[PDB]
């Protein structure tokens, strides 16, 4: 009820949208054989969007004055299944990728012409470096602790 | 030291009463800043030390709330009271004027004198009996004032946060209430998180 | 017997010059001309190529730091 | 043989196969969780 | 020593000096010695408290289902009503732990610093070994020898595993794990992770 937004477990315009959608779908459905595979897939999508409407009416989704879901990202973990948990999950994924790439590059830097391994990856070294993602929070942590993450006055060349 | 194991930073080699080696933000790297901080610390602790009993004494004995002692100013016809004595000239303008004149005039004439030791510790005519008799006792009571005043400042912070969480209450009142029943009258109701 | 100026060989140098691509850069000496009539007798290779495609140029000794 | 291995390790083909696998994973998740708007686990 | 892979060579990180070495680092986390120390201490504390927790889960359940006692489930004990409200005991826990654990961390940063009880000067402490504290912790004069540290760490690792199992099985079921064991003994094939999905 944040600023009056009722959940569409209880609102009406949501029910109207659902009704009109399933109605146009059903009216389209009655132009084939009741057993034709296209008609079967049509009914499948009908029940699929129906159970979608049902699922939305199960997870506290505060719902607009026009019959539409509306996220609540204000910080209150009451509505957190939209931003907070998916946000930290994606942050974990992004940190994974960033750390693994950085570690690969730092490793392969020590060769004759690292460009030849930057265009054509050392897929063996790549495979034995890649799964380290589970360390990206902690490892980098220690780096910053030991100051081995940044540099002070080395800018060009290396 | 206040913290065991954590070495004392450079410019905190004791060498001053109250120096238990606590400076995590390193503000004291500047000598002038350091002396100014010492002076302001002494002012702060001394004010708060004088000004906690001015809350306690009324709150318990014949007075009322420490917030209503100034209630005379909110409403027009307010006249202050001495334990049940509305002094003839305890009106708002006269005490306001004496506060202005005395505080400003004095603290000017006193601050404008740069000993600089006299600022933090006035003495002068405020030591004719010689309570500066014993230098050991001197540094000891210095440390004592610093500690007691640090405590008093903590006490004022507590007063503030308590009167915030408990609208319109009294320190002694909340103390007696919580003590009256231990395990369900405390900070818990305030902060689960 | 006359002491040859400039580092000996292989000494990684830090560039002190400002108006080069490698300001605060780590290069490698390849030789120094012992002639005292030169005006830029040291020459340095790099591992990073600049805009003009070149990877070597000249300097005096003042614009060098014999880092190691 | 090893030549074709080093050729296969050239970024275009590696990237194409990696992206194909990732897209397959995503479309399969979407199949097994239609319309997946919220995080209805916690 | 017991490389858990009869063919793989153990990395140089885990030589065998520290107890419980098996070269079990397929991701090369602790290849830096100070971080190795950090994770040693972390494994120690996690294993000790995991042993504690798994005991506090299992033993009450069986003693209640035995009819000798009556005590709610570890998860069903929160809403229970005690002599003290939740928040009270929680804040007391918080202050006491912010003392003890910060002392532990100060010992971690500085070997042999915070030794004495700073209240009284005798009775204080005999110098210790990091991760294995001194007198007032081992009253029975147990000799801190090998086959004691190894047994400790193995039991603690298995305890961690069993605790995670407890937690996830309560998640999927919400029931007492000993009841899961009884249903299991009824028919291990008809009672497993497969049927409950
Ligand atoms: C950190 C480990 C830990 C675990 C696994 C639990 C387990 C639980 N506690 Mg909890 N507690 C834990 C820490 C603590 N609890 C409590 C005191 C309480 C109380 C008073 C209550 C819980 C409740 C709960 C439940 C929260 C509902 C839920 O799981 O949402 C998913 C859950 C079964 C609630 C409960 O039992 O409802 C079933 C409850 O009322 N706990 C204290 C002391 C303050 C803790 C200190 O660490
Ligand atoms: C001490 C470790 C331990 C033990 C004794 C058990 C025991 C049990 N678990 Mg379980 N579990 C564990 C850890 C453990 N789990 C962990 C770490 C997880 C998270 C991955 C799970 C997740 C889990 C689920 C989701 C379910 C069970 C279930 C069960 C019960 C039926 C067995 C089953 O379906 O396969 C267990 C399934 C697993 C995924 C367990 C994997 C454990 C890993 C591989 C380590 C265990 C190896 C160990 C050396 C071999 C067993 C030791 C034992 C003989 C002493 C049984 C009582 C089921 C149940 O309660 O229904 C009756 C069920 O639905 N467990
Ligand atoms: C200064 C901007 C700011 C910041 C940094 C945060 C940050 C945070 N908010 Mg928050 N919030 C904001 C504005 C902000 N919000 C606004 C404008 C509102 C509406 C008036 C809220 C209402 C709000 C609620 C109701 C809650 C948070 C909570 C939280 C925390 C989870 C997170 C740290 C939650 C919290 O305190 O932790 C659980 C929580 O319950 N926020
Ligand atoms: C793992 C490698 C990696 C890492 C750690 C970073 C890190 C960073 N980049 Mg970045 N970048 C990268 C690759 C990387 N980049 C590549 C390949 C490109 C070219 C497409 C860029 C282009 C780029 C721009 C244009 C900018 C940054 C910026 C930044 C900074 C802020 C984050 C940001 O805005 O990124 C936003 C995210 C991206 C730009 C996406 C690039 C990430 C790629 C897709 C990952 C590459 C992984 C690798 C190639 C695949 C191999 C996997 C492994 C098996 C080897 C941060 C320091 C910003 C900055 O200056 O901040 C101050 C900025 O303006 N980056
Ligand atoms: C106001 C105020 C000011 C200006 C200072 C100023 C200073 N404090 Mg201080 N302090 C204050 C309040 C203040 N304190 C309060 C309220 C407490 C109690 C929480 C402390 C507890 C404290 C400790 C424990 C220490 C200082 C120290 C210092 C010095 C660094 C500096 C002169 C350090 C010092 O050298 O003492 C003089 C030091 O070790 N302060
Ligand atoms: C109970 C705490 C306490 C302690 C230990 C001290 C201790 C001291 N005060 Mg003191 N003082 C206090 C509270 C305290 N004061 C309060 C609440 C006020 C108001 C003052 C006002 C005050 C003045 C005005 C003077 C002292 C002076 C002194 C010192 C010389 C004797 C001594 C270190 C004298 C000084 O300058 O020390 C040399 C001095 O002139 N104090
Ligand atoms: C100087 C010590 C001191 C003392 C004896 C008290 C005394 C009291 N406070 Mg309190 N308080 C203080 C400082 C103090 N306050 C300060 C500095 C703060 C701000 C950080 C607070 C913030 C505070 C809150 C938010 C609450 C109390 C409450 C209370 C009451 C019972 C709980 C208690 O003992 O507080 C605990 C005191 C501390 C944790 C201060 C630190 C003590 C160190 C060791 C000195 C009681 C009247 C509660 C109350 O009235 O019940 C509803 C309550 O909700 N206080
Ligand atoms: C918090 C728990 C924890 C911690 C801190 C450690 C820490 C350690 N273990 Mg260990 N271990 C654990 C749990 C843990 N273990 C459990 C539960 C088992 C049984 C499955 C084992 C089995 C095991 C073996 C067999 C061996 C070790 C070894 C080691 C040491 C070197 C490996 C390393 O760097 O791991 C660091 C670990 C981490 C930083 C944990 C990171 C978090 C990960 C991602 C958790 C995995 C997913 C999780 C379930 C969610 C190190 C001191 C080796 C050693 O040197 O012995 C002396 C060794 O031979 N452990
Ligand atoms: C499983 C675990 C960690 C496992 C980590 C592993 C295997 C890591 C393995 C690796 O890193 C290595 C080795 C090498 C890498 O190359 C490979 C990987 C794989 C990356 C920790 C669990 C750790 C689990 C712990 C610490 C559990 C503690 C439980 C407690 C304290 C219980 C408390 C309670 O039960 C009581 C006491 C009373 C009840 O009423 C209430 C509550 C509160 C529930
Ligand atoms: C009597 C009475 C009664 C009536 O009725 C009413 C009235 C009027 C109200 C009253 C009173 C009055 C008065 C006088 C008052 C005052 C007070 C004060 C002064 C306070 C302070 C107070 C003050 C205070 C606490 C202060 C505090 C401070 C602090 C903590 C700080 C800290 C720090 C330091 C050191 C440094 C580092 O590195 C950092 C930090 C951490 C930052």
């Amino acid at each position: 009820d944040i600023a009056g937004l009722t959940p569409c477990k209880e609102s009406k315009a949501f029910a109207k949208r659902e009704k009109q959608s399933v109605k146009k779908l059903n009216s389209s459905l009655k132009k084939y054989a009741p057993d034709s595979a296209p008609a079967l897939a049509i009914q499948a999508t009908i029940d699929k969007t129906k159970r979608r409407f049902e699922n939305y009416g199960k997870f506290g989704l505060l719902c607009g004055s026009d019959g539409l879901p509306h996220l609540i990202v204000s910080g209150d973990q009451r509505h957190w299944g939209e931003f907070i948990t998916p946000g930290v999950l994606f942050l974990y994924i992004a940190g994974w990728i960033g750390w693994v790439g950085r570690s690969y590059l730092i490793a392969v830097s020590g060769e004759k012409k690292p460009a030849m391994r930057e265009i054509i990856i050392d897929v063996e070294l790549a495979a034995r470096i890649i799964p380290r993602g589970f360390i990206w929070p902690v490892a980098a942590y220690r780096e910053l602790i030991n100051g081995d993450l940044v540099v002070d006055d080395a800018d060009i060349g290396y | 030291e206040w913290f065991p194991g954590q070495p004392r930073p450079a410019h905190l080699d004791g060498s001053s009463p109250g120096d238990f080696g606590f400076d995590p933000l390193g503000l004291a790297t500047v000598p002038e800043n350091f002396e100014r901080f010492k002076e302001s610390e002494i002012y702060h602790c001394r004010w708060a030390m004088l000004c906690v009993p001015g809350v306690l004494v009324p709150e318990a004995l014949g007075l009322g709330n420490w917030v209503k002692a100034q209630e005379w100013a909110a409403l027009p016809d307010g006249q202050a009271t001495y334990l049940g004595n509305p002094v003839p000239w305890g009106n708002l303008p006269t005490i306001l004027a004496i506060e202005f004149l005395a505080i400003a005039f004095a603290e000017q004439q006193r601050t404008m004198e740069k000993d600089p030791e006299k600022k933090k510790y006035p003495g002068g005519a405020f030591d004719p009996l010689g309570f500066s008799k014993d230098p050991a006792k001197f540094e000891e009571l210095k440390l004592k004032e610093i500690k007691n005043g640090r405590l008093a400042m903590l006490a004022f912070v507590g007063f503030c946060v308590q009167q915030s969480a408990y609208p319109g209450t009294g320190p002694l009142e909340n103390l007696a209430t919580h003590l009256a029943d231990p395990w369900h009258n405390n900070i818990g109701d305030i902060v689960i998180p | 017997k006359p002491p040859p100026r400039g580092p000996k060989r292989g000494t990684k140098v830090k560039i002190l010059r400002r108006e080069s691509y490698w300001y605060n850069g780590t290069g490698s000496v390849v030789t120094v001309d012992q002639d005292p009539n030169t005006r830029y007798p040291v020459v340095v290779r790099f591992a990073k190529v600049n805009y003009a495609g070149v990877s070597t140029n000249n300097y005096a000794l003042d614009e060098i730091k014999e880092v190691a | 043989m090893r030549d074709i291995k080093t050729y296969l390790s050239v970024a275009p083909v590696l990237s194409t196969l990696w992206f194909g696998a990732l897209a397959g994973l995503l479309i399969e998740i979407n199949r097994l969780f239609p319309d997946a708007l919220s995080f209805p686990f916690f | 020593k017991g490389s858990w892979l009869p063919g793989l060579q153990s990395p140089a990180y885990l030589d065998g000096s520290l107890a419980g070495d098996n070269g079990f680092d397929p991701l090369a986390l602790a290849e830096d010695p100070e971080d190795l120390r950090w994770f040693v201490q972390a494994e120690l504390v996690n294993g000790r408290w995991a042993m504690l927790g798994v005991a506090g889960m299992l033993i009450p359940e069986v003693l209640t289902k035995a009819g000798l006692l009556n005590a709610p489930e570890w998860y069903d004990a929160g809403k229970e009503t005690y002599f003290a409200s939740s928040s009270t005991l929680f804040v007391i826990e918080f202050i006491l732990f912010h003392y003890v654990e910060i002392r532990r961390w100060q010992d971690i940063k500085n070997p042999g610093s915070v030794n004495q009880d700073p209240i009284f000067k005798s009775y204080s402490l005999p110098p210790h070994e990091c991760g294995y504290p001194g007198s007032v912790f081992n009253p029975l004069n147990f000799a801190p020898t090998l086959e004691n540290k190894e047994k400790e760490l193995a039991n603690g690792r298995l305890a961690m595993l069993a605790f995670l199992g407890f937690l996830v099985q309560h998640n999927v079921t919400g029931k007492g794990p000993f009841e899961n064991l009884q249903q299991h003994l009824a028919d291990p094939w008809h009672n497993t992770i497969i049927q409950t999905i």
